[PDB]
Parts: structure tokens; sequence; C-alpha cells
């Protein structure tokens, strides 16, 4: 069950918050 | 039929003391007449093309067999009711049987549907299936593109349309992203085309290519047909930038339409929080994003108002308990804007913004879990921010559930 | 001729079942609505059938008011020659 | 009744039922199975060793029952491979003697053909002016009539019923492309106008009488302008409408209902103009004739009758059936009737004489639908085993089986030029079939040992969005058209 | 489900009737089941005199029926007919409305504007065209 | 329940697989409404008789005096072959050429001036 498709993705594994720019600059 | 059950029925009437051989004399007869029925409302039901067998079907398999299709009530003299039936009743077992006289009259009644039309389509052009909405579904060789020349020139028109020239080919292409069965394994396109657009449209901040791009998201969502979850984790920065991060153009004005998209991206927040759900994995790092966020001191406070309006759309449950704790912070926040002179930058609509929110979702919160006692001056005891103000909006939501 | 000179004055008088519901049960039946007066005569009859049991079902109801009950419908239709049935289910 | 074949299951919980002597002497099909004689058709080669077990006196009364219940009808052959045999086999009374299949049938076209009957020969109407001109219009659409075969794959065109919560029960289509019936659930008849020309009445008495006559435009001066829709609803069954047919002059809708009458509206004042009762019970089909004065009814009362128009009664009575007349299909000729039937029987009878002169089994179901060859050497038959059984009229052996479908085969139709058979079921599937690969090939033996030919014959299949193929109609310039009443 | 709502719109309509005719000097807070019981016989009512009186003017050579009609199907059917022009004088006399219709808004769609392919010379103009 | 789930199983046994929730319902409605009409017929024949218990012959009586008159069935095969000869022996009519619109006698017709009430 931790080998599911979706533990895998990586919205479920990423360091997306850091892609969000506040103040582009 | 059980013979067990032909005795109950003949004590109840008047007729004790039968013997068993008289009783299976019923049983017989009677679960001759059901299956002598039941094979004649088959007749019904395969020549009406439903395969169904519905409650009608034994209405005309009774009239064909002579007998009334009254049930519950037989009249012997016939003139009154005759082979007409009376579609018996709605029935359930779970039923009051007792209802006020008065209820059924008020209750509104059910919208009469359209009447049948005939369309014409295709199902297939010269051997092949269309996909429209009425249909179901040593040198290496130099290779080809995974999209169709046609396949990209919709690509190109669609991209060229979602950044909103025109407002009729805008929604014209929204549309087509939303109900084009085929737009799989052109979603990477679309997707690189959005999370890439974002990213180099905040570098100055174009809220028009941003406001279209947050419609192309949305449109892209609503599509049943395709499977977003793979290109999930783009999903939650390309909002996000819109609705929190500071704004290079003019704050103070076109803040307006930036709270159209800020609307825009906190619904598509809530998708992402009530789609694509796991254990742990998204709604709760958003959640946790959000929280440090507010916790964060001396934020942008276009950061802030985006932070404050993405935690505040999160359901129920979400906003009350966050809020509480805070009752005193977003007060001071207020306090400094109002006492520093400093008007011509953004941070006083910024301050205004947030507290209009923060005391309109406060309303619900409040209205939810308690009584409309003392809506005077109770809420000093919160340190007075919407008060008698908050205690008329929650007014207002008791009118609107008395409408309701 | 009363009933001539009675739906004569019928393109008022919205009576108590609506057109629209028993021109519906008239459709089923392969009567259509040419004139609005002559669904109204029919709505106005099959008022009066209903009026008529559940007037007679009341005076079952003062020798034992206030609720209609299947014991009461039974021998209101006695005198019809309608027997009604208990669901017994 | 646990030792008897899968197919007989729905016979047997009716005779389960069936205990008493006065619940069968109601039912009148079983009182009418106890008087017939089961034929079972049985080689020599077999019978010699059924008859030397039942002429010694040691059994002597299994015996008696053969030879009072049972015909026996014996035939010389190789004997058949039981994947022949059940082929062939599933009819009550069933796998009917070859002495029935050896009658004269003329199943050629009318126009030299010796199979083709004298245009005497059933008393068929006048050619009139207005019927000449409707086929010079007809050969400009046979001018654009593409050659389907097996590579020119015909386009589907779907007519489906969006709302229809009235439940849709009578599909028929004009030979031009130009009219639409629905029969329905709710005792309607709606008429479609599908090109773009609203559907008009003609004038009234007192308008035509004040217009004059021979003005070589009259019949354009007559269609009334005020009277002008997309969709005509017909009044005036109390019944579900199972039939549905159009005239071959665009006239004269016809209807059957589960009243027992058959209705004739015309499509010039949109009106209705005869009942036909002759049923009680009801009438599960009718067609006009393709020349357009007689038609045939079939319904519960397990005959088929054929009338003229101009009658009050019937002229002919064919009452050979066991079951519910299903389906009723003239011959491209009009001097046979082919009647399906709820018996697994597919039986042809001749107009003249009233006389069944081919019988075809080999149906598991109840037969639902009924097409004829262009050529008028075919017929292709469709029942709820999802089968589409391919028959010879002048052999009379069913040469092809073609077994794609899942569920009941509710229309079939063959092309203009007899290139490609389509059919569609309740699988909610278009199948296409060569219908000349099928054909290639084509006794003393009552078979010819047909192949599983089914994979081959199969051009496309045609997944329909839940909506089950109630009509299949073929454009002069060969392209489907089909009506399903989406669910 | 507007399935279902094709028979409901006007059985619940019926049941409106009932209950607004078990109170004109009568009735409150009656049974459930004598509801659905008299809005039976009230259905299966106006489908009688509607096959009925199609009867009796077919059987008459007609189509639509007249006055003459009905005043002889309800004569079958035990009526009086001359008690309802009191009947429908009453001062309790009620109206109940008519149900609601399911397509409110008629024509709320923008629609997808997309033209492509012309016709082969077997398929007509009539026909829908090709799509993109 | 106990009666309805029997129900179920009588259709399941015929094949019937799809069926609506009403069906079940009104199946045991005429169920309840035929054996209270065999039995209310079976205690006026025993009365005819004389007899204080309603036995099995009278449930045999009432059975047949009612399948007597309601469940009737289609005509017969030797009926049905008695009026088709009967009928298949008279010669097919030949038709006038130019009479116009083929129809019946006019009082066989649905064709009549077909009047209705003036509006005042």
């Amino acid at each position: 069950d931790l080998l599911a498709d979706e533990n895998f993705l990586m919205v479920t594994q990423l360091h997306w918050e850091d892609d969000i720019i506040w103040d582009g600059e | 039929l059980p013979s067990e059950s032909m005795k109950v029925v003949a004590e109840s009437m008047g007729i004790a003391q039968i013997q068993e051989e008289t009783c299976q004399l019923l049983t017989d007869e009677v679960s001759y007449r059901i299956k002598e029925i039941a094979q004649d409302a088959l007749k019904f039901m395969h020549m009406g093309k439903r395969q169904k067998l519905t409650t009608s079907d034994i209405d005309y398999a009774l009239k064909l067999k002579n007998v009334e299709p009254l049930y519950g009530f037989h009249a012997q003299e016939f003139i009154p009711f005759r082979f007409a039936s009376g579609g018996g009743r709605e029935l359930y077992f779970y039923e009051e049987k007792e209802v006020d006289l008065s209820d059924i009259i008020n209750t509104p009644l059910p919208r009469v549907p359209l009447d049948v039309c005939l369309k014409a389509h295709w199902l297939s052009i010269e051997g092949c299936q269309p996909a429209i909405p009425e249909n179901p579904p040593r040198l290496k060789p130099r290779s080809i593109h995974e999209l169709s020349v046609e396949q990209q020139l919709y690509y190109k028109e669609i991209t060229e349309a979602c950044v909103g020239s025109c407002e009729a080919k805008r929604a014209e292409a929204l549309q087509s992203i939303a109900t084009d069965p085929g737009l799989y394994q052109m979603l990477p396109r679309f997707s690189t085309f959005i999370s890439e657009g974002v990213r180099v449209n905040v570098v100055q901040n174009n809220l028009a290519l941003l406001i279209y791009l947050m419609r192309m998201v949305k449109a892209l969502m609503d599509n049943p047909t395709l499977y977003l979850e793979k290109y999930v984790h783009e999903l939650i920065p390309a909002v996000m930038t819109c609705i929190v991060s500071r704004q290079l153009c003019l704050r103070p004005d076109v803040d307006n339409h930036w709270a159209l998209r800020d609307f825009a991206a906190r619904l598509v927040a809530q998708i992402c929080k009530h789609f694509s759900t796991t254990t742990n994995n998204i709604q709760s790092r958003i959640t946790k994003t959000f929280t440090k966020s507010w916790v964060d001191e001396k934020t942008p406070w276009t950061t802030r108002y985006g932070s404050i309006a993405g935690l505040a759309e999160l359901g129920h449950d979400v906003i009350k308990t966050l809020i509480l704790p805070r009752l005193q912070q977003e007060g001071e926040r207020i306090r400094s804007v109002l006492d520093g002179p400093v008007l011509s930058n953004i941070d006083r609509i910024g301050a205004d913004h947030v507290q209009s929110l923060l005391l309109k979702h406060c309303a619900p919160v409040l209205a939810k879990l308690r009584p409309p006692p003392d809506n005077q001056d109770a809420y000093r005891a919160e340190f007075g921010s919407l008060g008698p103000l908050l205690c008329s909006q929650v007014v207002k939501a008791r009118a609107q559930a008395a409408l309701q | 001729t009363p009933l001539v000179d009675f739906l004569m004055q019928l393109e008022d008088y919205t009576p108590t079942i609506p057109d629209a519901v028993t021109g519906y049960y008239l459709n089923r039946a392969g009567f259509e609505a040419s004139d609005p007066r002559i669904i109204r005569l029919i709505s106005l009859a099959a008022q009066k059938f209903i009026s008529d049991i559940a007037n007679d079902a009341l005076q079952h109801c003062k020798m034992k008011k206030y609720t209609l009950t299947m014991e009461d419908l039974t021998p209101a239709l006695s005198e019809y020659g309608i027997n009604v049935k208990k669901p017994h289910y | 009744h646990g030792d008897q074949e899968c197919y007989y299951q729905d016979d047997l919980r009716v005779l389960s039922s069936l205990t008493k002597k006065e619940h069968m002497k109601g039912n009148e099909t079983m009182l009418d199975f106890r008087t017939s004689k089961f034929v079972l058709r049985i080689s020599r080669d077999s019978y010699q060793l059924l008859k030397r077990h039942l002429q010694e006196k040691q059994n002597n009364q299994i015996w008696n029952i053969v030879q009072e219940h049972l015909y026996i009808d014996i035939f010389d052959g190789m004997p058949r491979s039981k994947q022949q045999i059940d082929a062939m086999v599933g009819s009550l009374a069933g796998e009917a003697k070859r002495e029935a299949n050896k009658s004269k049938v003329f199943f050629g076209l009318l126009k030299q053909d010796p199979n083709a009957p004298p245009q005497n020969r059933i008393p068929l109407p006048e050619l009139k002016d207005s019927d000449k001109l409707d086929k010079i219009m007809n050969m400009k659409e046979t001018t654009k009539r593409v050659r389907l075969g097996p590579d020119c794959l015909p386009s589907i065109c779907f007519y489906t019923f969006l709302n229809a919560y009235q439940g849709l029960t009578a599909v028929d289509v004009t030979d031009d492309s130009s009219l639409i019936a629905g029969g329905f659930a709710d005792s309607t008849v709606r008429v479609w106008s599908v090109t773009p020309k609203k559907l008009r009445s003609v004038k009234q008495a007192s308008d035509l009488s004040l217009i004059d006559k021979e003005s070589d435009d009259v019949l354009e001066r007559i269609m009334d302008e005020k009277t002008a829709s997309e969709l005509k609803i017909l009044y005036g069954h109390s019944g579900p409408v199972y039939g549905a047919s159009f005239s071959p002059d665009r006239n004269y809708l016809l209807s059957s209902s589960e009243d027992g009458t058959v209705r004739l509206w015309s499509l010039q004042t949109f009106t209705c103009l005869v009942g036909y009762k002759g049923h009680n019970y009801p009438v599960w089909d009718t067609q006009f004739s393709p020349y357009g004065y007689y038609f045939v009814s079939g319904g519960h009362d397990r005959v088929a009758r054929l009338w003229a128009t101009d009658h009050y009664q019937p002229l002919r009575i064919f009452a050979g059936h066991l079951a519910d007349v299903n389906c009723t299909r003239f011959h491209p000729n009009s001097n046979y009737v082919a009647t399906g039937s709820a018996d697994r029987t597919v039986r042809l009878w001749d107009v003249l004489n009233g006389n069944c002169v081919r019988i075809f089994t080999g149906h598991k179901g109840p037969i639902h639908s009924l097409t004829f060859s262009p050529n008028g050497r075919f017929l292709a038959t469709g029942a709820t085993d999802g089968r589409v059984l391919l028959w010879d009229i002048g052999h009379g052996l069913m040469v092809g089986e073609l077994k794609g479908h899942t569920d009941t085969v509710c229309s079939l139709r063959f092309s203009r030029d007899g290139e490609i058979l389509a059919s569609g079921s309740m699988d909610n599937t278009v199948r296409l079939w060569d219908a000349i690969k099928a054909f290639e090939d084509l006794t003393a033996t009552g078979h010819i040992n047909l192949p599983e030919n089914s994979q081959e014959l199969l051009l496309g299949t045609y997944m329909t969005k839940s909506t089950p193929v109630v009509h299949l109609h073929f454009t002069r310039r060969n392209l489907v058209l089909a009506a399903g009443a989406y669910s | 489900n507007p399935a279902d709502n094709y028979h409901l719109a006007r059985r619940r309509t019926l049941q409106v009737v009932v209950s607004s005719l078990l109170t004109e000097a009568g009735f409150e807070s009656a049974e459930k089941a004598s509801v659905e019981t008299l809005t039976e016989m009230l259905q299966s009512y106006i489908s009688e005199i509607g096959r009925s009186a199609k009867s009796y003017c077919e059987h008459t050579a007609r189509t639509q029926p007249t006055l003459s009609d009905i005043v002889v199907t309800l004569v079958e059917m035990g009526f009086n007919v001359d008690t309802l022009p009191a009947y429908a004088k009453r001062s309790q006399r009620m109206v109940i409305t008519a149900p609601p219709v399911t397509n409110q808004p008629v024509t709320p769609k923008a629609l997808t504007a997309g033209q492509n392919r012309p016709h082969p010379p077997h398929i007509p103009s009539h026909f829908p065209e090709f799509p993109d | 329940p106990k009666d309805a789930q029997m129900m179920a199983q009588i259709l399941k046994d015929m094949g019937i697989t799809e069926y609506e929730p009403r069906v079940i319902n009104q199946m045991l409605e005429f169920a309840f409404r035929y054996v209270t009409t065999i039995l209310d017929d079976a205690k006026i024949y025993s009365s005819h008789a004389k007899k204080a218990t309603v036995d099995a012959d009278d449930v045999r009586l009432a059975i047949q005096c009612r399948a007597d008159q309601s469940f009737t069935s289609p005509p017969p095969r030797d009926f049905l072959l008695d009026i088709a000869r009967q009928r298949n022996q008279t010669p097919l009519p030949l038709i006038k050429p130019y009479s116009g619109p083929r129809l019946p006698p006019d009082r066989y017709c649905l064709t009549a001036p077909n009047y209705r009430l003036k509006s005042l």
C-alpha cells in the first residue's frame, strides 16, 4: 500500500512550496 | 407462496378451522396466477424495449387477463372503476403512516421535464467513430511528435485564445478545455504552459495574464475525462502565486480585479483539498504553508491578505479553529496601519480588506456555534472588532436560513 | 337546457383541479384539449365524485370527525358497490 | 426438468406454474401444444436405432406416446456436427420438414427473371404520375450512391431521441430520408421532418373550393402555411404504439398499438383516417407493402392479417404460428410476407392462398427483426439470442450465421446495393456485416455445413452512448441512419 | 432527476388537489395511505373519462369529443350530471397551481462554434455538418 | 418482509432480473385481492351447502368458478384454423383503377363532419 502509484507522484513527494514566488525581485 | 401465510389471511377474515389440504389448495392457485401474470407482464417489458419490468407492466398484464388492475380495492359493480389502473401509491415500508393535510398542499410541485425532441448526430464517419459528446469515449529513424498537426493546431489556437485578446474567443476556448474528451495526451503541454507562464508572468505583475491562466486552470479541472493528479504538483504553486504573492503593478486600484482572481484561486485551492486527496500530503501541506504565512512577521500585506484568503475558504471546521486564538494579532496589525500616517503605500488598503474578510468569516462561525443572544456588547470580549455590525451580519444569515 | 347554460359560464371559474393536470390525464386517454371549458366540466365532475365520498365518509365518522380512516371509507364506498381493500402488508 | 437444454429455461417455468387442469385450460399456448405434433427432424441413420428400441413390446408405451404426440420427419444426409445441429434447432415443433421448404417461391423482383412473379399475380395498384415523378428524383439520388463494400465503410448518422421520457416503442423513416416517425408509450405518434422543410397540412375544404384545378402546381397551392411545424403529434391510440410504417408515396402513416387497432394516419391532413379492428390483442408490428396498397399486421393473437386500406376486414389471415407474431415483413415484390414470431420460427406466407411456403427455424429466442435482401433471394432475421441468421428463399437453408451481438437484435437492414447488412441491438452497437462475402457460395440434404464466418464478415462495431438502436435505415446514397431514444 | 419528474409533476399535483378537496368542509391532517388512495382514484377517474368519451365519439365516427359524448360518458359511470352546476359555484372553491418547468433558463448555452470539412455527394445538405 | 421476499423469488425463478420496486408491491396487492375473493366466495358456497366449516371442496369450487370468469385465454387452435379456412377460401377482389382514396364505407371510417359547440 506504500507501493501504490500515488505515493510516488511528485505532488506527494516534492517542494512546490518553494515554486510559489512571493515578491518577484 | 407459503401456506402458513394463507391461514393467517383466512382466520383474519372470519373463516376459521381450515384444513391443511384446504390451505394448500389456496397457495397453488394464487401462485399460478402470479406466475401467469409475471410471464404475461414480461411480454409488455420485451415490447416496451426497457428490460425493466416496471410497475405499469403488471397493470397491463392484469387488464389483458380481464382482471381489474385495481389494487387494494375491488369494485363489485365495475361501473365506477373499470380496467383503468390507479398506478398504486408511492411506497417505502419506512413511511410515517400519518401526515398533516396542509403539509401536502404547501410543498412545491416537481418540475415537468422537457418534451421529446429529435436531435441527429454521427455515429460513424466513413467507418470511424467521432469523439463528439454524443459518443461514449546506422542512424535511428527520425521520430515524430506524439501530437498530430491538428491536435496541436487545436493547442496553438486554444492557447492563443486563452490569453484573452477577445472575450468570446476566451469563453469558447475555456468551454473547449472544459469538455474536450481527447484533451488527454496534450495535457503535459498545457500544464507546462500554465506553470511556466505564471512564473515569468509574476516577474512583471501582469494581472490579466494571470486571471486568464487561473480561468484556464479552472477549465482544466472540471473536465471529467482527463486524469489530473499526475500534474497535481504544479497546481498548488501556480494558483498561490496570484493569491498571496506581491503585486509588481498597482496594489491599490486593480486589487478589485485581483480579488476576483483571488476568489478563483481560493476556489481552486478548495478543489485541491477536495479532490486528489490521500493521507497527509496535499491539504495538510498547503494548510501548513498558509499558517506559517500567517504567523509570519512583517509579511507583505498583499501576501498577508492572500494568506488570509487562502486560510478562509477552507471550509466549515478549518476557519473556526484557526481564527479563534488569533483574536488579538489581527486587531494589533489594524491599529498599526491606522496610527502610522503613511497613506501612499498599500498597507492601509491591505489592512481594510483583511479586516473585512476576517469579520465576515467570523459572523457565520459565531452564527454557526451558539445562540444569537447578547449581540450588542458581548463581542467586546473579542476586542470589539465587528461587534453590532457582526451581529447584523449574523441576523442577515438567520434571515437567509428562514427563507431556506 | 341548464347544462349548456352552465358550460357557457366557464371561461372564468378556475376549478379546484388545474387544467394542466386534468388535461394531462385526458391527453393520456386520447382526449385532447379542444375547448378549455370542456376540461373544467370534467375537472368538476371528478371533484364532485370525490367530494360525495368524503361527505358520506364523514357521516360514518361522526357515529364513531377529525380523522378520515380506512374503516370510514369502507362503509362509505359499500353503498357505491366498491369494496375498498386494506393494504394488510 | 433438470436434464433439459439451457435454452428451454423460460419454457419450463411456465410449466412449473401449470399443475392443475383448469390452469392449463385457459393458457391457450400449452392447449395448442397438446393438440399439435412436434415435428422432430431426425436422420434415417439414427431413426433405425430409435425404431429398434420402440417397436419391441418391452417398452410399448413410450412408443405409443411418440406415435401419438410426435411427428418424425426423416431426411437423408451425412450426420451434422454438434455445432451444426446447435445452429438449426431451438423452436417448439422444431426443424420443420423438407417437404414444406420445397414449394416454388417467386423470390424475384418485378419490372427477364424466371424467379419473378407476373405483374397480374397479385393485383398491385397503378403507378400514378406523381408516383412516377417520385422515381425520377429517386434515380438522381442513385447517381450519388456510393458502392459500400468492405473498403468504403458507410457513415452512420444517429438520430437520437434526447428526452423521450415517454418510452419510444416504434421508429420508421420514409424511403427518402425526409420524415422520421416515433411511436411512444404515451400513446402518441410524432412525425419529425429531417429535411429543412416544415410539416404542412393541406388547406381546409373552404380554401380548396375557391382555388382552381389542373393549374400544374396544385401540389403546392393546397399546402397550408398557417400550419407548419417541425413536429406533428398524432393522438388516438389508447395504448403504447408498437408498430410504425410509412407508405412509399410519403402519405399514409401506419401505427399499431396495445389496444388492438391498426391506425392509418394521413400525412396531408395529419388526422386519423381508419381504425382497423381485427385483433382484440396487442398488435406488435405493422408494415405497408413496398407498393403501398396492402399492409400486414401481426399481433398477440398468433395470426398476421393482410389488409388493403379499402376494407374494414382483412383479406388474408396467416394463422400457423404457435406464439405471438412479433414481426411482419413484405417481400420486395410484395407477393410474400415473412412473419417472425415468439415460438422461434420465421415463416414465409404467400399472399395468394394464404399458404405457408417456407418455415425457417434455428433461432433460440423470439424473433425481433426481419429484413429482406434487395435481390429478394435472401432474408436476415434477428432474435434475442444475438444471432443474425441469413436464410435462402429459393432453397431455405439460412446459409449464414452472424453471432457478434450480445443482446436482442432489434433492427436489421441491407444496403441499397445489397453490399452491407447493418445490425442494431440492445448492446448499443451498430454492427456492419459483409453481405456479399456472406452469399458468395450461394441440395438433397437440407443443410450446407455453414462455417464460422462471423469474424471475417465483421466490418465494424460502432458502440453507441447508452442508446439502444431501435431503427436502421439506408439512405438512397448509401448513408446509414439510426434512431435510438437515449436512456 | 427529470425522468421520474415526468410522472411526479402531475401526480403530486393531484396530491395537492385531494389535499385541497379534503380541507373544503372537512379534514385536517389526514392519514398518509388515505391520501395516496384517494389520489389514485382521482387519476383513475380522469383516465376513465379519457378512454370512454374517446370511445363514444369514435363510435360515432368522430375524432374529438363534444359535450354530448361526456354527458353520456358520465351517465355510464353513474354521476348525476345535473348536480355539477351547483358544485362549480362554491364559495369554498379553490385553484391548485400547475407544476413548475424544468427548463427555467430555456437558452443558457453559449455553445462551441467549430466548422471544418464538407459533405460527400451521398450525404445531402440537411444532415449535420462534419465535425472539427 | 416475509411475503415480499417470496415475491422476489417468483420473479427470479421466471428470469426477471430487473424490475421496478413498485412491481413487488402490486403483485402482492393482486395476490391479496385474489385470495380475498376466493375465500369470500368460498363461505358463500359453504352457506349454500350449510356447513359451518369452510373445507377444501368449497375452495375447490370457488377457484374453478372464479377461473371460469376471470382468467380467459386467446382462442384455441382448432377455432382459429376453422375461421381461417372459412375466410381464406374467398378469392381476393379486384381493384377499381381510379376510385380515389381507398377507404371502407363511411359508417366504418372515422370521417364525419365532427361538430363542436359554439362559444357564447
